């Protein structure tokens, strides 16, 4: 109810657009009493309406993301302020005119002390919107925010698997693996988030020509394979933690997969002789279990880089969708603008409806199904039950 | 004059898009705010001597904005007219 | 509640023949029960009351004929959203007449 | 016409309130100010003789600059001032102008339809929710102002600007004010706001009697 | 133009917190609260993190922002 | 100093990286729609839950994008011919790999809506190939991104 | 340096983005064409709505032509080598993209023109699905658009 | 001193890997997929074991993304021309590799599966055609892994 719009709006994030799907969404439930009774074959208008409810809460997280992301239809809002100053690369700095008039796109750094104010206190500053380096910084923010949503996301659908287990009483399946599960997933990928989450609030600017490279690190520090020149360690101990984090991870693939089958050839076999239990079928099932959790892990891990993929896209869709449609109608000399923006905004709002809103927004949908139907529900919702059809006076139709 | 109901419909809608979004684009002009600034049409000429010679301009797309969003609320007014009709 | 799902349970009813009509009528009404298919071995024409689903059928036949031709003119159907749940007695024959 | 009623409790404490706050407006909204001083630099020559800068009620001093000298070669610096104080005091005439009005309203209400203000109590009850939002309002603004002036004091303050240029951290320079800002008419601006958030939660009781609250 | 990174965290920890913790025993006594505290904590773990992930992501960064000339001479003016 | 056509592979991994992917997401959304359309004619209501292939072949085109947007950003006059190199393999490496990921999702979607026209109970396992078939697209984005940002 | 050949990468760029996106075009203008003169024998009355495929294609040679006038102002007879290869670079990557998109909006409006002659419930389905073979053409069209203006 | 053109081998040894490793999965994917689908109009019952071909051809494309980034991690600028090598044997070793493994379990699955729906007999068989058939792709990654740590 609220991770399926979350999600859609880490895809979808755009305040105006928010602005746009809260609006039809009112309209739809506001209307629902009229719409209910008009009754006709439009499958569109007719399933939309039917999932209203989602559109509403989509609408509404998309605004919220959109102000996070800083976003309005491709431009941001600046109302706290920027923290990015330019008059100190002056004052402080050693530019001038003609560092300006010499340099074309020229350059910014906070090294000097009254450059950078801090972050921006309600998402991300606005400066980045006119800043040509601006996806060099959002795009690692973005698989970086990808990272961590997908492996809470994963850790909360591994901790949910434990309510099932203590209900149905299956005693094999807490100790082997959920608790395996679990201590595998914080152990390899929540590491990953700790490191995400120290870089952040560890390494600075005054570290900047040595800091290392997350994937790097976390690919090596699989291979256990520490090198000793060219990028530095991220933090004392690491070697020491990192070697014992993989090493529990190894361990825990012969935990999750032996011993179930041993167990229960135990104590459906051994005992009861001293339905009928199968141990080459039972190996080969919990094998494959095993197999496909951590294989499901890395893929799954990888996956939520759809996030930041769709963002991306939608970003870069209503930046050029503004910058050469309404764009045109802005940038002309001549006071017939007016009328000129009137026309060309016609077509801005026709394409926008087609494109973001309907196709990527459809798109943001179908992924978080996808999302939350595998690489969420995996962990603990098996979902092989009947749907209750009761008698039950359906015949009003 | 006369036309189909959804199609008053849809023109109220945009009409209401538009000046909304258009007012707003106009304000903000007006206000000389920095993020839009790759969009007004100064020359290189006009860096100079100091903030007013493109404070300037972005008035002028500002009125240019305002014009349109009046454009769309006369059509606004005539798609309200026209549903009335329907 | 949405939490998870609602404790559910079978039940078997032994009702007499005359009885079963009304309470299938007042179960219908009620709406929380699925009924099942004790006798799937034996096809679904094949059993007591479908020549009762036959005529009924006939009526539905009759009444969306008489509804296709009220399309056809201009009078509306009404749209009161009346539910009664249909008694036992022979209504049927006074409402084939 | 019930023109005796502007003589009364409450049409008279309305008649205030709508003097105070514009004569608020008159004192803060009207408000363009100047800055000036003076500087021999370690080569006479270089002197920057005479500074001149301005500013606006608003107070978004950081996009106000003047020329400073640099004392090298004559060349000049382009100083700009410190910090914006919209907050206080945009907020503070924002308020005035919003009671300003309201009372203007309670004044055409009382002289002309005050029974429909006293049927069953409504109007005193709506003026009682004014009043009890306006003491909010002058309150918080009159706070955040006082601070505000005080800051734009500071930044404003020639010798504070003086102290902030350099041009005192190297040798053979000397520095001075030759104008400091008018403060009169700020220090009304803020008197005026206590007086009128006194007022206002005053005219509590005022009301009162007249929703049968009292 | 200083953000001190100790106001914004107070100001919105408390706000999500409260929503998420406080708020669930404020829906009142009835069928739909189940769904309604799921939806509170939830939506309180989701825009809390979203949030904080994007406040921390500037958090002392490494590099600064690039800018056209033009946009450079503007926003010098513009901008503290 | 490093060479003046350097710039030029890194250039061709941005637009290779854009145009392979947009040949995987064509063919497969021209597959899937070819089957959408001879599903229509029989099950109707299956069309709007039968776009999902189409929604997955874009995907590819996206992932291509997100390269081609990265490597283009990266791009600079001075590039080493090394960067260079990485950045072509990484276009290529995402590219190609989601044109086979389209050729996948393309022939699965069409084989698949077609049956779940006549047997609904393959969607379930339509989708499961589908995700099988993007994950190919998947990794050559993360090996795209390994190359590019290293 | 700048070497005095450095403008035939940047007006290979310009040919490219307008004639990889004309012949994307004329692909989706075709196959659309031969599919509603298939269709209009029997159902007459649906030609104007089945004639949209034939205006996504032209879109797509839009996208071509905007590209392509972008790189032709851009070009210049002192144009650096580097900026040669980005203008080569966005030719392609809007010139192939838009074929890539062409031949989508080509099979798919043949087939779904087809198909709603038989069944108008498809024609909305048709609109998605070509509404996502054109997005192709616009990823195209934006990283064009990044690598001539970087 | 090492070339400036050393890691062009290594950058296609990783793209390689990671291309044609994909290509064999989607063929491995693609075929087993139309199996299924085909399979599954009569037999519904069977999807959850017949997918079993296109895990065994998404571990081709898991083969080829490990050894791709095993490459990619090794990437330098100085990369001697000897590593560059080895690094582009690795890469051809398992890309094609996985190549012919797919396509062995794309044409297996889609004939196994086929025939368990006439021959409930044929599934262990599949299952051992399966494995011989993928681990190819296992050797080809033995190899590329000596070749590419070497």
């Amino acid at each position: 109810v609220i991770t399926f719009p979350f999600l859609f709006a880490v895809m979808f994030g755009d305040f105006g657009h928010g602005i746009l799907m809260t609006l039809f969404a009112v309209w739809m439930v506001l209307r629902e009493s009229r719409i209910l009774s008009q009754k006709n074959e439009n499958e569109m208008f007719s399933m939309v309406f039917s999932g209203r409810y989602i559109i509403l809460l989509m609408g509404l997280f998309s605004i919220y993301t959109g102000l996070i992301y800083n976003d309005c239809f491709s431009k941001s809002l600046n109302i706290f302020g920027s923290s990015w100053s330019v008059r100190p690369m002056f004052t402080i700095g050693n530019w001038t005119e003609e560092t300006l008039l010499g340099s074309s796109v020229l350059q910014l750094n906070p090294a000097i002390p009254g450059v950078f104010g801090g972050p921006y206190p309600f998402g991300i500053d606005p400066i980045w919107n006119i800043a040509t380096n601006k996806l060099t910084f959002l795009n690692s923010f973005k698989m970086k925010m990808s990272v961590i949503l997908g492996i809470i996301h994963m850790l909360f659908g591994v901790s949910l698997s434990l309510f099932n287990h203590i209900y149905f009483k299956k005693p094999l399946n807490i100790y082997f693996g959920f608790i395996p599960e679990i201590i595998f997933m914080s152990s390899l990928f929540g590491y990953l988030v700790i490191l995400i989450f120290y870089k952040w609030t560890a390494y600075d600017a005054h570290s900047s020509r040595n800091a290392p490279s997350l994937l790097i690190h976390f690919i090596n520090m699989f291979l256990f394979s520490y090198p000793e020149s060219g990028n530095a360690m991220l933090y004392s101990g690491q070697k020491g933690i990192q070697c014992f984090l993989i090493v529990v991870a190894m361990l825990c693939v012969p935990w999750m997969l032996l011993f179930k089958p041993l167990i229960l050839r135990h104590q459906y076999l051994r005992k009861k002789h001293l339905e009928v239990f199968d141990f080459g079928d039972t190996m080969v099932h919990q094998a494959i279990h095993t197999i496909e959790y951590c294989l499901g892990c890395i893929s799954n891990t990888a996956s939520y880089l759809r996030l930041w993929a769709l963002s991306l896209a939608h970003a870069q869709l209503s930046e050029v969708l503004w910058t050469m449609v309404i764009h045109i109608g802005l940038h002309v000399r001549s006071l017939a603008g007016g009328l000129g923006l009137f026309f060309i905004f016609a077509a801005f709002a026709t394409l926008t409806v087609a494109i973001l809103l309907i196709m990527e927004g459809l798109s943001a949908f179908l992924h978080a199904l996808r999302l939350h139907w595998v690489e969420f529900q995996n962990k603990f919702y098996t979902g092989t039950g009947f749907k209750f059809l009761p008698f039950s006076f359906e015949h009003i139709r | 004059l006369c036309c189909g109901p959804k199609l008053a419909a849809c023109g109220i809608v945009l009409s209401a898009w538009g000046v909304i979004m258009l007012i707003m684009l106009g304000i903000f002009f007006n206000v000389h705010s920095a993020v839009l600034i790759e969009d007004v049409p100064f020359t290189e000429k006009d860096f100079e001597n100091g903030p007013q010679n493109i404070y300037n301009l972005y008035e002028q797309v500002s009125y240019n904005c305002f014009i349109a969003a009046g454009l769309y609320l006369l059509l606004g007014g005539f798609s309200f007219c026209q549903v009335r009709l329907n | 509640e949405l939490f998870r799902s609602e404790e559910m349970t079978l039940a078997q009813l032994f009702l007499q023949s005359e009885a079963a009509y009304c309470c299938v009528s007042e179960l219908e009404e009620l709406g929380k029960v699925q009924f099942r298919d004790l006798n799937p071995d034996v096809n679904v024409f094949q059993r007591k009351f479908v020549n009762e689903v036959r005529r009924c059928e006939e009526m539905d036949r009759k009444l969306r004929f008489v509804e296709k031709e009220i399309r056809k003119a201009n009078i509306p159907i009404m749209d009161t959203g009346e539910n009664p749940e249909v008694p036992f007695p022979r209504d049927m024959i006074d409402l084939e007449a | 016409g019930q023109f005796r009623v502007v003589k009364e409790p409450l049409g008279f404490v309305k008649v205030l309130q709508w003097v105070f706050a514009i004569f608020a407006f008159a004192t803060c909204g009207s408000y363009t100010g100047e800055l000036r001083l003076s500087v021999e630099c370690a080569n006479k020559t270089e002197s920057a003789l005479n500074i001149e800068v301005e500013f606006e009620y608003p107070f978004r001093l950081h996009q106000v600059y003047f020329d400073a000298p640099s004392c090298v070669k004559g060349g000049t610096t382009k100083i700009f001032l410190v910090g914006d104080y919209s907050s206080s005091a945009e907020f503070f005439v924002t308020v005035a102008v919003f009671a300003f009005l309201y009372s203007m309203g309670a004044l055409a209400t009382y002289i002309f339809l005050q029974n429909k203000y006293r049927e069953n109590n409504k109007g005193p009850m709506m003026d009682f929710l004014a009043t009890a939002v306006f003491a909010f309002m002058w309150l918080v603004s009159s706070s955040a102002w006082a601070k505000g002036l005080s800051d734009v004091k500071m930044a404003t303050d020639p010798e504070n600007i003086i102290k902030e240029m350099p041009m005192c951290r190297q040798t053979g320079n000397t520095c001075k004010e030759l104008r400091d800002p008018v403060t009169s008419g700020l220090n009304t601006s803020v008197v005026f706001g206590f007086l009128n958030l006194v007022l206002w939660v005053g005219n509590l009781w005022f009301v009162f009697k007249e929703t049968g609250w009292a | 133009t200083a953000h001190s990174f100790a106001l914004p965290v107070i100001i919105f920890t408390t706000f999500w917190g409260l929503i998420g913790i406080a708020g669930p025993w404020f829906v009142p006594k009835g069928p739909n609260r189940g769904v309604i505290i799921t939806m509170l904590v939830a939506t309180a773990v989701c825009c809390y993190l979203f949030w904080l992930i994007a406040i921390l992501a500037q958090l002392n960064p490494l590099f600064g922002p690039q800018l056209k000339n033009e946009t450079i001479w503007y926003v010098r003016f513009l901008w503290e | 100093n490093n060479p003046e056509y350097s710039s030029f592979f890194g250039v061709m991994g941005a637009s290779s990286a854009m145009v392979f992917s947009a040949m995987g997401a064509a063919y497969g959304t021209a597959k899937s729609g070819t089957g959408i359309a001879a599903m229509s004619v029989m099950r109707p209501e299956l069309i709007m839950k039968s776009i999902i292939p189409v929604v997955m072949a874009g995907i590819i085109a996206i992932y291509g994008l997100v390269v081609a947007v990265l490597i283009a950003n990266s791009l600079t006059d001075g590039i080493t011919l090394y960067r260079s190199f990485l950045q072509l393999g990484a276009g290529l490496s995402v590219g190609l790999s989601g044109l086979a990921a389209g050729f996948a999702i393309g022939i699965v979607g069409d084989a698949g809506v077609r049956g779940t026209a006549q047997q609904p109970r393959l969607f379930v396992g339509m989708i499961l190939i589908l995700i099988f078939a993007e994950v190919l697209g998947l990794y050559g984005l993360i090996v795209a991104l390994i190359l590019s940002t290293k």
